């Protein structure tokens, strides 16, 4: 569920409607100045809230994926997702810390199927 | 409700929290809704004293709300504030005016509209003690079923509309500023057409939904207090 | 008989596991060392006679459509999708256009 929320936020951030909304403000900025700066100030708040929400969802998804991998063997394939979230978000400090602390406890054989993709 | 908040008080409180965090907006909206209770159920009571006529008028009102909500969602109707919707005194049916904003252009607005239609507390209170459950949900499902069964014809009609040279349906900064004031075209047309196609096929977030599931999602989005707290104060989501 | 039913079973399993398959292909397509895209040199070598992110996203979305049963914008059941694939594969019109090295007549 956390991964679904994070993917929804990511898709909205990369949606064409988001691009249209962002480009409308850039076109409009080019009385008048007061409302223009009002818009260019409110969009920053909206973007910051969206980014923080995405970070929270991503961290929760990664932590719960690690916990699921540590608690059984029925859902081993989901390690792919755990790597996909980790590789695409290497800059995030929380994901790296979670992989270093609890990801190390995961049995290593579960990482075997994607040993190529990690090695590259 | 003489002892509740006045509409002026709610409007002032809502404007004060506009330039604040989303959590503060949500808590202020919840506090306002606590001291502002819907009273629309009294519209049919005071006008139709006969119980049979009262029941018929309430049923007609609920059916009109359901049909208008589904059709407006299909067409992406926006700017559904309290002054843009009229109610017939004789028949209790809703009429939608000021149809300038459509095809989800209201989502492009500075304060985006986060609801597919207006389903605030007063609108639901006008439906009776059962609320959205019963007549409203079933009628919404029927209207969505008809919309889905006629997706080809509807898509063709909207295609004919969107490429009309004299149809100025796209949102521009001047229109957006006039809508919310305080004291390539082919690409956009194709995107709107594809979004309408997804709506008509029941695809919402990339997942195919049944008529009932899509109706449930729309109702949940419309009645969500979190979405209502973010809306422009002129929309009057608390009313 | 056996072929169509087994195709339907395999497509049902593929559809039931669309999330896992999509995740695996996502992990594949962004491998830096995986040279899966077509280039003119490879295309010429294949048939000789005497932005990367955009392409990856397009391929992923096409795979998603295949896994959800959407072929030409219309949602198809497992049986309908299997029928469409078999009809496309056995169509003589498609086979006549293919490269002679493919040997569509064999
Ligand atoms: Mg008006």
């Amino acid at each position: 569920f956390s991964d679904t929320q994070y993917q929804r936020i990511e898709n909205y951030m990369k949606s064409s409607e988001f691009e249209n909304k962002q480009a409308l403000l850039k076109r409009a900025k080019e009385r008048y100045t007061v409302k223009v700066q009002r818009e260019l100030e409110l969009d920053e708040l909206a973007l910051r809230a969206l980014k923080e929400d995405r970070k929270r969802f991503l961290c929760k998804a990664v932590e719960n994926y690690i916990n699921c991998l540590l608690s059984g063997e029925e859902h081993d394939m989901w390690v792919f997702r755990l790597c996909s979230l980790w590789l695409e978000n290497s800059g995030v400090s929380e994901v790296n810390g979670m992989m270093k602390r609890d990801g190390m406890k995961i049995p290593t054989y579960k990482f075997l199927p994607l040993m190529y993709q990690l090695a590259a | 409700r003489p002892n509740d908040f006045s509409a002026f008080q709610c409007q002032k409180k809502m404007m004060e929290v506009q330039k604040k965090s989303f959590e503060e907006k949500y808590e202020v909206f919840m506090d306002v809704c606590q001291n502002f209770q819907p009273v629309f159920r009294y519209f049919c009571m005071e006008k139709f004293l006969d119980p049979a006529i009262w029941f018929e008028k309430r049923l007609a009102y609920t059916r009109s709300v359901a049909t208008s909500s589904i059709v407006g969602y299909i067409l992406g109707l926006g700017d559904r504030h309290v002054q843009n919707i009229l109610i017939n005194e004789q028949s209790a049916e809703l009429v939608h005016i000021d149809l300038g904003v459509a095809f989800e252009q209201g989502k492009i607005l500075p304060t985006p509209e986060t609801v597919p239609f207006r389903l605030t507390r007063d609108i639901v209170d006008g439906m009776g003690i059962t609320g959205v459950e019963g007549v409203f949900r079933r009628c919404c499902e029927k209207t969505m079923e008809v919309m889905r069964n006629s997706q080809e014809t509807l898509l063709t009609i909207v295609e004919v509309l969107l490429y009309d040279p004299l149809f100025d349906w796209t949102m521009n900064p001047l229109k957006a500023l006039y809508l919310q004031q305080r004291p390539s075209f082919n690409k956009v047309a194709e995107r709107v057409l594809m979004r309408l196609q997804e709506k008509l096929k029941g695809v919402e977030e990339g997942t195919v939904l049944s008529v009932g599931g899509q109706v449930n999602l729309l109702i949940q989005q419309a009645i969500d207090p979190k979405n209502l707290s973010r809306l422009f104060p002129g929309w009057k989501a608390w009313v």
